[PDB]
């Protein structure tokens, strides 16, 4: 059902495929489970997951509202089972693929991209603006974009 | 800390102009802020004949004004990274801008300028008609609201309450440059307006970019009147749409509010937050502390369901909607008014604490934010007159108690004729009689 | 204002209501036989036993 | 349902998209009718269909058990049916595409071919030997294809 709901708006529709059709892994997974694999998960890959990633080497215990002094007494004595950085996210590879879902709507959505830059790096802000300068979301009620 | 952080919240500045309108802002230590007009203009103060021009009007506040048509109006505002945004209800439409602080005055000017001097190309309306005319089309389809309103169209029925924001069909493919001038002309008037904000900005500075761009005075008194509008009659009734082929059904029961001055509104909405909201996402499922929600679940009751207060000038609607599918409808009624019934006879003091609980943090919620606060603002003023404080409104929640809960949802909710909205495969829900009954003994 | 304060004080609580019947019923039979008796035996004025009875009693 | 058998041999599931990625269309489309239009053809459709690719010209009238005369007199004054190549198949074109169905499944099936030759062609029974030279069928039960 999430999954259900979920893709009640094809806009998620093509960004499960297109992730899927640009690699090959990591980052080329769904973000929502595939049907197949639907109840077919078992309580210790939960675990073995949890007890793999979740490591505070991988963990931030952020927090607004709050003296620093409090949320630090809770992190430390408190947090177990940490102590790592676990597993290693195989490394993202690139792909170049091209996936079509044909279902007869009204609507097409269609996203077409190519490798763009990496979080921290530097040629980052480029896209960032070269998006802006191409234009990417409104701000003018039921308009349009001239900018 | 709780109860020092709310003394802490700085205090909202209000000085009304000597032309009617007035101003209003909260400043804070942001970079960023937003402001608007909040305008007490809507779909009741329409009529037959005109029914959808607050709303074809805000179709047009943003494609040009006099002074700057379409492109450079448009082309002004994205240029500056500014967000201009904007809605209309039956008692409220509203335009507002988000942008940096910095932009502060020079976007009051835009403000200013959209309300008063708005163009009204007649050639660009010929083209938002086709466009309201989709909108319907596309609105007609969204189940939660056509459920509303036809909530309304019979909750008030021959009332302008009874009536669309968005008109008829055939208002909207007659209106004219005309009446659309008119609405304008004789609805967005100083008096009847609140300039707020909220952000990065000194009530000062903001104050006087009013004062210049906001300039247009009144002579006579009758520029000075606030119209009273003419009550609406509530109608113990029901109204229901039968499609078969639709495949969920909606549902909508209610009874009068008290309107927005009256202080139980408080006591009403601790109310609605013990019988919650819920849709078949929840987390908490069979374990939430909704009665109406568990059961939902134990059950398998409905999809979604949610308590509103909805607050008017002089009046209200007090209830609850469910989706569900069409052979739960009934089960689910049932229980939903069985909640309901419980709450004038039975409701605990836990109950209570944990409703407070929930609408304090639902409260802070709607303030977060600058957009949210200059909300409430250009809400609190033009609706309760001062603009209440989350130190105020908390005090009169943390006096609320079980025992004065039971006394008024007794007093708005037993033995009281509702009004029904039933949409979709409703077969099962049937007779008001029966759904009237529920209204007492439990 | 009795419609009023009736709905208010009786009608209301489904408890105060059956209350009222009960109670209310008890004054019902009390005045509606009084009444009913009444009218028969003026209808029937002199024919019954009630009437006639003065002439033999006595002891 | 029908779709639902077939399917039961993936040998049909790549089958199905291997054409799908192999052309753009025509050929490209599939023997089973997709999901999403499943009870949203029409009779219209039908008909239309009909009226339009099942005509004389491209209609045989086969048939064994029969003498040639018999066979003949039913095809005349019983098929009186109109002429003409009704509508044309558009030109199937060759895309060289990649599709894939992960579905966790022991094995795996795969296919991968490229544009070979059409009927009644050249190369035709170039491929047809070709195919035999690398191995197509077994021809001993439970064995081994040494050939």
């Amino acid at each position: 059902v999430d999954k259900a709901v979920a893709f009640q708006s094809p806009q998620v529709g093509v960004l499960e495929n297109l992730h899927a059709a640009a690699y090959k892994t990591a980052l080329a997974n769904p973000l929502y489970c595939p049907d197949y694999r639907i109840g077919k998960i078992t309580s210790e890959q939960l675990h073995h997951f949890v007890q793999n990633n979740f490591t505070s080497a991988r963990m931030a215990l952020v927090g607004i509202g709050v003296k620093h002094s409090d949320l630090k007494q809770v992190a430390e004595q408190f947090l177990n089972i940490r102590s790592g950085a676990g597993t290693s996210s195989a490394k993202a590879t690139y792909w170049g693929g091209e996936i079509r879902e044909q279902n007869g709507h009204s609507l097409v959505h269609a996203a077409v991209v190519t490798e763009g830059a990496a979080v921290g790096s530097a040629e980052a802000n480029a896209f960032s603006v070269l998006q802006h300068v191409l234009g990417a979301g409104p701000l003018i009620k039921r308009g349009s974009s001239v900018t | 800390t709780y109860a020092q952080t709310l003394q802490n919240i700085p205090e909202t500045n209000v000085t009304t102009l000597d032309n009617g309108l007035r101003v209003a802002s909260e400043e804070s230590s942001q970079p960023t802020c937003t402001v608007g007009v909040w305008i007490g203009a809507g779909s009741r103060y329409e009529n037959e004949k005109n029914n959808g021009a607050g709303y074809f009007v805000e179709h047009l506040a943003f494609k040009g004004t006099k002074k700057r048509p379409c492109a450079a109006f448009e082309k002004e505002v994205e240029s500056m990274g500014a967000h201009f945004n904007g809605y209309t209800s039956r008692e409220q439409t509203a335009f507002y801008i988000k942008a940096l602080s910095k932009d502060m005055p020079k976007v009051v000017e835009l403000l200013a300028d959209v309300v008063q001097n708005c163009a009204l190309e007649e050639s660009q309306i010929e083209k938002e008609r086709g466009v309201i005319l989709q909108e319907l089309k596309e609105m007609d389809n969204d189940m939660t609201n056509v459920t509303f309103d036809y909530l309304h169209a019979t909750a008030f029925q021959g009332t302008a309450l009874a009536r669309t924001v968005e008109g008829t069909t055939e208002n909207i493919k007659h209106l004219t440059r005309a009446d659309l001038a008119s609405y304008i002309d004789t609805h967005f008037k100083a008096p009847r307006m609140v300039l707020a904000a909220a952000g990065g900005i000194s009530h000062k500075e903001l104050v006087d970019a009013a004062r210049q761009h906001f300039s247009g005075v009144s002579f006579t008194y009758k520029e000075d009147a606030v119209p009273i509008l003419p009550r609406c009659r509530f109608t113990g009734s029901e109204i229901r749409a039968r499609d078969d082929a639709l495949p969920v059904a909606h549902v909508a029961l209610a009874v009068e509010g008290p309107g927005w001055a009256d202080p139980d509104n408080v006591v009403l909405h601790v109310a609605n937050a013990i019988i919650g909201r819920y849709d078949r996402t929840f987390g908490g499922g069979k374990h939430l502390s909704s009665r109406l929600a568990a059961l939902a679940v134990e059950h398998k009751l409905c999809h979604s369901f949610q308590t509103f207060n909805t607050s008017y000038s002089d009046t209200g609607l007090f209830g609850f909607h469910f989706v569900a599918d069409p052979l739960s409808i009934d089960d689910m009624m049932f229980c939903a008014q069985g909640e309901w019934m419980r709450l004038c006879t039975s409701t605990t003091e836990s109950e209570v604490k944990r409703a407070k609980n929930h609408l304090r943090s639902a409260m802070v919620a709607q303030l977060d934010g600058t957009t949210p606060v200059c909300e409430t603002i250009g809400s609190h003023l033009l609706n309760y007159g001062r603009r209440i404080s989350l130190e105020e409104w908390d005090s009169r929640i943390s006096a609320v108690d079980a025992r004065m809960v039971r006394d008024v949802c007794s007093k708005y909710i037993y033995d009281k004729c509702p009004a029904l909205a039933a949409v979709g495969p409703i077969e099962q829900l049937l007779d008001y009689n029966r759904i009237r009954s529920g209204m007492y003994w439990i | 204002a009795l419609l009023r304060q009736a709905y208010s004080a009786l009608f209301r609580r489904t408890s105060t209501f059956a209350l009222t019947v009960v109670l209310g019923a008890v004054l019902f039979e009390r005045a509606f036989d009084q009444g009913a008796d009444a009218i028969f035996e003026h209808l029937n004025e002199g024919k019954l036993w009630k009437h006639i009875k003065h002439k033999y009693e006595a002891s």
